[PDB]
């Protein structure tokens, strides 16, 4: 029998979803006091690290 | 004991009879149907006889 064919598309399910605070504790101005550490629950995500 | 019966008219009748003759023929790519068309599975396969 014959078949065989390799092109790989992989478009994906997102488009533009929204990035993370990521670049936003890396690069923030003035973080706590230390013990209130500033945890947050980041958010929703395309947090592609 | 001696009577009989005879016809004196006829009747021409056309009936019909429907016959199967053949059927649909078939073919079955082994692999790409058991292993799906891409797939070391198939090396597995051969591995059946």
């Amino acid at each position: 029998n014959f078949r065989v064919q390799p092109t790989e598309s992989i478009v994906r399910f997102p488009n533009v979803t929204n990035l993370c605070p990521f670049h936003e504790v890396f690069n923030a101005t003035r973080f706590a006091s230390v013990y209130a550490w500033n945890r947050t629950r980041i958010s929703n995500c395309v947090a592609d690290y | 004991n001696n009577s009989i019966a005879i016809p004196t008219n006829f009747t021409i009748s056309v009936t019909t009879e429907i016959l199967p003759v053949s059927m649909t023929k078939t073919s079955v790519d082994c692999t790409m149907y058991i292993c799906g068309d891409s797939t070391e599975c198939s090396n597995l396969l051969l591995q059946y006889g």
